[PDB]
DNA sequence: TTTCGGGGGGGCCGGGGGG
DNA sequence: CCCCCCGGCCCCCCCGGC
C-alpha cells in the first residue's frame, strides 16, 4: 500500500491558544497577548512533547491573521542558522516595511534554539535591541541554560511544566470521542503511565495500538508499547537478596536483548534519582557503577561483570 | 552630552583582523562629514563605541589583539564595553585601557524608577517585595522591566500574596564561578 | 560475484521477503498489519546484534515498493556520511519531494542510527515533523541511550529479541535442506547453545563444521565436529574440572585442569564460562559464597581480557572457587 | 584491447558530454551495446535520474562484441578527460571481464600518444527501463533564454514554480528579499528558427522543483542549443538535450504540495 | 500602482548609476518628486556621503502624482536589476504606503516581459543639508586617468596625499613598503579635448585622504567620461561625475592633520 | 593542559565567465 | 588579453553529560 493515513499529532494538533492543555496560566497570559498585542521577546522552555511550538504557533496565528506568511519568519535546527544568516535574512526581514494593525508586530521564531552557536546568539543581541519596534522573537527550547545570559535578559521567560495525568486523559478523551475508538479505562490508565507526561509519545501510543489491534486494553496497550526498562533497573536495585535481583536481571533484561551499555548507564541514572536512598551509600552505589561501566567500555560487555556488580551493591548495602 | 558624533560597532557587524584594518581603522584619524554638514567644537571628532566586544570569537583572526592595538594610538576617544572582563580573549587589554566597573545596582536606587512605572502603567505594585524582585533578576534592571510588563498582563497587583510564585518562576539560574 | 554459491552463508542466507524471517512473529505481523491498511508509522527496530532488524527493514522496503525498492528509498548507515549538512541537504529534499518512479510516499531508512551526532539527531526532528504527511522514517539501533529523547518521542518502539530455539531449530533445518547436510540431534543442541540467540554464529558456525567433513554428502556433522571447529570445550570437561576443583585437593584439581586443557588446547575463559553458566544453577545456602564467586570470577575475567599469565590466572580460577565454597559449612 | 573499442573524432565532444551532468551524480554504470552506449544514474538524494544515449553514428569507428557494463566514477572520468587537447582524437577500449577502461588520446599530425587507464567500480544499479508517458504540455525552447531564467530566478528562491496554461509559459520565484515573475508566449520566426518557442497543450500544468537542481541541469545547454520540456501533473518533469546521434535526459522530481 | 511610474528607455542606466556607489552604502532612501529622484546616504564609516540627483529629462515618461520615500537594499536592488538586459525598457512602479515596488522589464521587439517585486526598508536615516561653497581649488580630468592613479597609489599605502599648487597637481602615497609620487600639469588639447586636464587654484591646498574610500568613489568613472574634484582648505573633498539629466556626488571627509 | 571527531567561521587560491 | 564573481580547499577555534 503506496497510502499513508495522517499521524493523529498531526492531524489533532491544537490551532488555538484555548485546544492547549496544562499550564493553565501561561496559556491565559498568552491568550492575552494574542487579544491585545504588544508581544514581546520571549523564550518557552520545558520537556520534549508539552506543546512548546504548538503554542509559539498557534500564538503567532493569532497575533497576525492574514499576514501571517509576510510577517513570521521561522527557523528552526534543520536550516542554517549560522551567524551569517542572523547577519543578513534576520536583520533583513527585522528592517523589512510591513503596515500592521496598531498593534502587532513581525515575529522571529527560533525554535530549537538551544542549538545555536554563541557568535550567533551574540549578533542578535543588537538586532533584538534596535528593531523592537517592529519585530519580536520568539525562542523555544528544551534547555533555558544554553541561551546566553544577554539573551535571557532581553526576553520573557515562560518555563513550562509537565503534564499531569488528567490533562493528558483529558486530550486523549477528546481524541478518541473524535475518532470512535473504542477503548477500556484499565487501557487508557496504561498509556498515561507509559506516556510520563509526554502527549506526543500518548497520542502516538493510542493511534499504534488502535492500528495495530483496534480495541485499546492494557494488554495491547503493554503489547505495542513495552514497560519502561527505568523501572525494571530500579526494582532490580531495590531488591533485597541477591538473588531476586540476578533473576530480574537475567528474565527482565538481559533475556529480553537489552544492551549491557544500556543497563549500566540506566542503573547510574537511577541510582542517581534513589531519593529514597542515603546519599553515601548511593555515592558508593556509584563508584561500584562506575567501575563496571568502565570495563563495559573497555569490552568486557558480559552477563558476569553486571552480575558482579550486582553483587557488589548488595554488599554494600548490608 | 559632550556634543560628539557616534560611531557604534557591535556583535551583529563583521570585525574580524581584516575588516578591522579595512573599516574603523580609516576612522580613528578622520573627520565627520557627518559633523561638518551639521554645524560645538568637538561635532567633528568621532567617538568610536565597540559595544559587546567580547562577543568576537577567535584566537587571532578574531581581532581583540587588532582592537588592543587600536587602543594604543587612536586620535579620537574610543569606548569598549564588555560583559566579562577577567575572560582570557580579554588579557590584550589589561593595561592600555581606562577600566570603569558597573556593579549591580541596589534596590533603592531604583525603587523610584519601579514606583513611576508601576503607578504609570496602572498596576499595584508593593514597594516592600521590590527588593524580592531585584534578587530574582540578580540586579537585571531589562528584566526587571520585562518581569512587570509580563506580570501585569493579567495580574494587575503585585505584593506578598504571589512575590513567591513570581520570583520562583522568573528565577536566572547563572552558571556559578569556580 | 560470479554466483550467489560464493557469498559466505550469513550472506547468502538473508531473508528476501517477511515470510523468511523468523523467532519476531509478533512484531512482523503488527508491522504487516500497518502496511496492509496504510497506517505505517515512523518505526524504531531496537535489538542485539544479528537478530533480523536489517533484514526486515529491507524485507518491509521490498514489500511496499517491490523489485524496484533501493531506487524508491533513502538508506544511510554508519559507514556513509551523516552529519548535520546531510540532514539539511540530502534528507530534507528527499523528504520534501515526489517520487520519481511511482506516487507512493517515501521511505528513509537511518541504520544504525545510534552512530550518528547529537546535531544531526536534533536537526532531524523537525524534518521528520514537517514531512510526516508524504514521508516515513526507520531508525535501527543495539543501544538505546545514544538516541536522544527527542529521537524517541517520534517514534513507534519494536523491540527484536533474541532468537528462540524453535526459530533457530527452523532455520537450521532450511539450510541443511538447501545444502545436503546432515545433522545430529547433539550437535544442533551445541549449535544452539553456543548461539546465543545470535542467527549469523549459528551460520558461520554451520558453515566451518561443512567444510571441516571429509565427506559433506556421506558424513553427518557430530557435536565432536562442533567442538572441534570452534575449538570450546565439551560439557563433559567442564563437569569434570569441577568435581575436581570442588572435592580433589590443591595438587590434583591442578593436574586435572592442566590435562583437561591441553588434551584439546582449550582456553581458560571458555572454562571460566562454562563454570559459571553451570554454578548459575547451584543452590547455595549462603549467598556470601555466591557473592565471592561472582566478584572473583569477573575480576579474573577482566585481567584475562588484558593478557597475564595463563597458568597463574588458572591457579586463581581454583583458588576463588574453592575459597568462595568454603563458606557453605559455617 | 579488443573487445570494445569505439573512437571520437574529436576528444572535446564526450568531454562536454560528461560535463553536462558531471554535477548532478557522481557513480555511473555505462552500458555498451552493438547500438552504441547508454547511461542511467540516480543523485544522492534520489530526486534528479540522469539517462544518456549514444548511437554508433557520433563514432567514427565502433565495436563491440557483447555487452559490456562499465562502473565509473564522474570526477575521475572527468580528471583524466580534461588531460586531452581538442584537436586530438580520443579511443575507448575495454577487454573482455574489464577491472579497468583505457582511454587514448591520439595527435596524428604531432605523433602524440596519450594512454590512460580508469578502474571500474562494481555498482548494483540495474538499467530501469523509463516507461514512456504521456505529457500534459510540451514546450521546446533555446537553451540560452532557459538557462538566464533560471540563473535569474534561482537568486530570488530556492524553488522555481513552472506554470503552462493556453499559450503562456510562466516561471515564478518568491523569497524573502523579493519575487520574480517570466511570462513568455509561443512565437516562431522562419528567418531565425532556432529562437523559435514552441508550445504544445492538453491540459493545464503547475508545478514548483528546487533550484539547484535546474541549476545543475541547465548546464548541458552547452550540448544542444533547444532545451524541451515535459510536464505532467502525475509525473517528474522531463529535461531533454538533443546531440547529433543521442540525447541526455533529467527526471525530476517536483516538490510536494503542501 | 498609479502614483510613481519612472520609465527608463535602458535598463543599462539604473544599473550603471547603482553600481557607481552601490560599494560605498547599502541602505539608500530614494526621494521621487515631480522634479526627479534624489538619494542621499551616509556609509558606515560615516566619513563618506554619496548624493544623487536625476531629473525628469533622463526617463522617457516620468510621473509622479506626490512625492514617495523608498528604502532601498542596494544589494538586493542590483540582484534585480542584472535579470534585465540592456534593450529593454525599465520601469519602476510604486503605490500608496508602498510595502514593496515593481520592476517591469518590457522588450519592444518580442512579446517578453519580466516583473519582478522588491521589499522595500524602514529606514530613519536624517537628510542632511548641503549648502553652496566657494572652494578654493577646482579641477577636472577624465575619468580613467584618476582612476588608475588612485589604484596605482593605493597598492603602497592606506593613505593618499593631494596638493594643488601653481599649474601642478601632485599625489603621493607613503607606506611600509615604500612610497610613489604622480605629478600632472594642467593640459588642454582641441583634437582630443576629453583628455584636457583643467585647473582652477584660487589658494594652495593640500589634504589627505583614505584609500578605500577613494576606490570605492573611482567605482563611479563608467558613469562619465570626466571627473570633478572641488576641494577647500578644511572641508570635505566633492568628486562629482556627470550624467545626462543628472549628477553623482562623493563628499570626503578628510583625515585630521 | 590535553591524547579523535565534528561543527563552524574566516582567509586565501584558482576556475570560469564577461567585457 | 585582463578583471571580477563565486565555488572549493586550507586553517584555526571550540564542545564533548543531561
Ligand atoms: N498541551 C498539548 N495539548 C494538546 N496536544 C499536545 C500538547 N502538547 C503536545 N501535544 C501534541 O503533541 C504534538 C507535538 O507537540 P509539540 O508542540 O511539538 O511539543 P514540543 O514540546 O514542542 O516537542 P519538542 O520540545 O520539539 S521534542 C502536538 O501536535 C500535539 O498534537
Ligand atoms: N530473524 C532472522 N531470520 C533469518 N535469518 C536471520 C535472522 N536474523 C539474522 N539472520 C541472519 O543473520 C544475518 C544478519 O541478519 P541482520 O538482519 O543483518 O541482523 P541485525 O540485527 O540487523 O544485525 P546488527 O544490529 O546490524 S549487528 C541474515 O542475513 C540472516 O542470514
Ligand atoms: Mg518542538
Ligand atoms: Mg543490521
Amino acid at each position: 500500500t503506496l497510502s499513508l493515513q495522517l499521524p493523529w499529532v498531526e492531524k489533532y494538533r491544537p490551532q488555538v491558544l484555548s485546544d492547549i492543555v496544562g499550564n493553565k496560566e501561561t496559556i491565559d497570559r498568552l491568550q492575552q497577548i494574542a487579544k491585545d498585542g504588544n508581544m514581546p521577546h520571549m523564550i518557552i522552555s520545558g520537556m520534549p512533547g508539552i506543546g512548546k511550538t504548538t503554542s509559539v504557533h498557534c500564538l503567532a496565528h493569532e497575533l497576525l491573521g492574514r499576514s501571517y506568511a509576510d510577517g513570521v519568519l521561522e527557523l528552526n535546527a534543520s536550516d542554517d542558522r549560522g551567524i551569517d544568516v542572523v547577519r543578513n535574512q534576520i536583520k533583513h526581514f527585522a528592517q523589512k516595511k510591513l503596515h500592521l494593525p496598531p498593534g502587532k508586530h513581525k515575529i522571529v521564531i527560533l525554535d530549537e534554539a538551544d542549538s545555536m552557536t554563541a557568535g550567533a546568539q551574540q549578533a542578535l543581541r543588537r538586532t533584538m535591541e534596535l528593531y523592537s519596534n517592529s519585530t519580536r522573537f520568539a525562542f523555544a527550547c528544551n534547555q533555558s541554560n544554553k541561551i546566553i545570559e544577554p539573551l535571557q535578559s532581553r526576553c520573557a521567560i515562560l518555563r513550562y511544566s509537565k503534564l499531569s495525568d488528567e490533562d493528558v486523559l483529558k486530550r486523549l478523551l477528546q481524541i478518541i470521542k473524535l475518532e470512535d475508538v473504542k477503548y477500556t479505562n484499565d487501557g487508557l490508565e496504561a498509556i498515561i503511565f507509559t506516556a510520563e507526561g509526554d502527549m506526543r509519545q500518548a497520542i502516538n501510543n493510542l493511534q499504534s495500538t488502535v492500528a495495530g489491534h483496534g480495541l485499546v486494553n492494557a494488554d495491547n496497550v503493554f503489547k505495542i508499547v513495552d514497560s519502561p526498562h527505568p523501572l525494571i533497573v530500579k526494582k532490580m536495585l531495590l531488591a533485597s537478596n541477591l538473588e531476586d535481583s540476578i533473576q530480574i536481571l537475567r528474565t527482565d533484561l538481559w533475556k529480553k536483548g537489552y544492551s549491557s551499555i544500556d543497563i549500566v548507564t540506566t542503573s547510574f541514572r537511577v541510582t542517581k534519582n534513589l531519593a529514597q536512598v542515603k546519599e553515601s551509600v548511593r555515592l558508593e552505589m556509584i563508584k561500584e557503577i562506575g567501575l563496571t561501566h568502565m570495563r563495559i567500555l573497555e569490552g568486557v560487555g558480559t552477563y558476569l561483570q553486571l552480575a558482579s556488580m550486582l553483587a557488589k551493591i548488595h554488599k554494600l548495602n548490608n | 552630552e559632550l556634543g560628539y558624533d557616534i560611531l557604534e560597532q557591535n556583535a551583529s557587524d563583521v570585525r574580524s583582523k581584516t575588516l578591522l584594518n579595512a573599516g574603523v581603522k580609516n576612522a580613528l584619524d578622520n573627520m565627520s562629514v557627518v559633523g561638518y554638514f551639521k554645524h560645538n567644537l568637538n561635532g567633528k571628532h568621532f567617538v568610536i563605541i565597540m559595544d559587546e566586544v567580547d562577543g568576537m570569537s577567535g584566537g587571532d583572526r578574531g581581532g581583540v589583539g587588532q582592537l588592543a592595538q587600536f587602543c594604543r594610538k587612536t586620535s579620537t576617544p574610543l569606548i569598549l564595553i564588555c560583559n566579562e572582563r577577567n575572560l582570557p580573549k580579554m588579557r590584550p587589554f589589561d593595561r592600555v585601557c581606562l577600566d570603569i566597573q558597573f556593579r549591580r545596582p541596589d534596590a533603592n536606587s531604583i525603587k523610584s524608577r519601579l514606583m513611576t512605572i508601576a503607578i504609570r502603567e496602572k498596576f499595584k505594585l508593593d514597594p516592600n517585595v521590590i527588593d524580592r524582585l531585584i534578587q530574582t533578576t540578580r540586579g537585571d534592571i531589562r528584566q526587571v522591566i520585562n518581569l512587570l510588563s509580563t506580570i501585569s498582563t493579567t495580574t494587575k497587583t503585585i505584593n506578598h500574596e504571589n512575590i513567591n510564585e513570581i520570583s520562583k518562576a522568573w528565577e536566572k539560574n547563572i552558571a556559578l564561578k569556580p | 560475484k560470479r554466483s550467489k554459491e560464493n557469498l559466505p552463508w550469513v550472506e547468502k542466507y538473508r531473508p528476501e521477503t517477511l515470510d523468511e524471517v523468523y523467532g519476531q512473529n509478533e512484531v512482523i505481523t503488527t508491522v504487516r498489519k500497518f502496511v496492509d491498511e496504510g497506517k505505517l508509522p515512523h518505526l524504531l527496530f531496537y535489538g542485539p546484534p544479528g537478530t533480523g532488524k536489517t533484514s526486515t527493514i529491507v524485507a518491509l522496503a521490498r514489500e511496499i515498493y517491490g523489485k524496484n525498492y533501493s531506487n524508491m528509498v533513502l538508506e544511510l548507515n554508519a559507514s556513509d556520511d551523516r552529519g548535520i549538512d546531510v540532514v539539511r541537504n540530502q534528507i530534507k529534499d528527499f523528504a520534501s519531494t515526489r517520487q520519481i518512479f511511482s506516487k507512493g510516499f517515501k521511505l528513509i531508512i537511518l541504520d544504525e542510527a545510534d552512530a550518528m551526532t547529537n546535531a544531526a539527531q536534533n536537526a532531524l526532528r523537525r524534518v521528520i515533523e514537517r514531512y510526516t504527511k508524504n514521508t516515513r522514517f526507520c531508525v535501527l539501533a543495539n543501544y538505546a541511550h545514544k538516541l536522544t529523547p527527542a529521537l524517541l518521542s517520534r517514534c513507534t518502539r519494536f523491540r527484536f529479541q533474541p532468537l528462540p530455539q524453535e526459530a533457530i531449530e527452523r532455520r537450521i533445518a532450511n539450510v541443511l535442506v538447501h545444502e545436503k547436510l546432515k545433522l545430529s540431534p547433539n550437535a544442533e543442541k551445541a549449535l544452539i547453545e553456543l548461539s546465543n540467540g545470535d542467527m549469523r554464529r549459528v551460520l558461520n558456525v554451520l558453515q566451518s563444521c561443512k567444510a571441516t567433513l571429509d565427506n559433506p554428502d556421506e558424513d553427518e556433522i557430530s557435536d565432536d565436529v562442533i567442538y572441534e571447529c570452534c575449538g570450546a570445550p565439551r560439557p563433559s570437561d567442564l563437569k569434570a574440572v569441577l568435581k575436581s576443583i570442588l572435592e580433589d585437593d590443591w595438587g590434583t584439581a591442578h593436574y586435572t585442569l592442566n590435562k583437561v586443557r591441553s588434551a584439546k588446547g582449550l582456553a581458560l575463559i571458555d572454562l571460566i564460562e562454562g563454570i559459571v553458566k553451570i554454578l548459575e544453577d547451584y543452590e547455595l545456602q549462603n549467598e556470601e559464597t555466591r557473592v565471592h564467586l561472582l566478584t572473583k570470577l569477573a575480576d579474573i575475567e577482566y585481567s584475562i581480557s588484558k593478557g597475564g599469565n595463563d597458568q597463574i590466572q588458572g591457579s586463581a580460577v581454583i583458588g576463588a572457587i574453592k575459597a568462595s565454597f568454603e563458606n557453605e559449612t559455617v | 584491447a579488443s573487445m570494445l573499442e569505439a573512437k571520437f573524432e574529436e576528444a572535446s565532444l564526450f568531454k562536454r558530454i560528461i560535463d553536462g551532468f558531471k554535477d548532478c551524480v557522481q557513480l555511473v554504470n555505462f552500458q555498451c551495446k552493438e547500438d552504441g552506449i547508454i547511461a542511467q544514474a540516480v543523485d544522492d538524494s534520489r530526486v534528479l535520474l540522469v539517462s544518456l544515449e549514444i548511437g554508433v553514428e557520433a563514432f567514427q569507428e565502433y565495436r563491440c562484441d557483447h555487452p559490456v557494463t562499465l562502473g565509473m566514477d564522474l570526477t575521475s572520468l572527468s580528471k583524466i578527460l580534461r588531460c586531452g587537447n581538442n584537436t586530438d582524437t580520443l579511443t575507448l577500449i575495454a577487454d573482455n571481464t574489464p577491472d579497468s577502461i583505457i582511454l587514448l588520446f591520439e595527435d596524428t599530425k604531432k605523433d602524440r600518444i596519450a594512454e590512460y587507464s580508469l578502474k571500474l567500480m562494481d555498482i548494483d544499479a540495474d538499467f530501469l527501463k523509463i516507461e514512456e508517458l504521456q505529457y500534459d504540455s510540451t514546450l521546446s525552447l533555446p537553451s540560452s533564454e532557459f538557462s538566464k531564467i533560471v540563473r535569474d530566478l534561482s537568486q530570488l528562491s530556492d524553488s522555481i514554480n513552472i506554470m503552462i496554461t493556453k499559450e503562456t509559459i510562466k516561471f515564478v520565484a518568491d523569497g524573502d528579499i523579493g519575487s520574480g515573475s517570466v511570462i513568455i508566449k509561443p512565437f516562431v520566426d522562419m528567418e531565425h528558427p532556432e529562437t523559435s518557442i514552441k508550445l504544445e497543450m492538453d491540459q493545464p500544468v503547475d508545478l514548483t522543483f528546487g533550484a539547484k537542481y535546474l541549476l545543475d541541469i541547465i548546464k548541458g545547454s552547452s550540448l544542444s542549443d533547444r532545451v524541451g520540456i515535459r510536464l505532467s501533473s502525475e509525473a517528474p518533469a522531463l529535461f531533454q538535450f538533443d546531440l547529433k546521434s543521442g540525447f541526455l535526459q533529467f527526471f525530476l522530481a517536483p516538490k510536494f504540495n503542501d
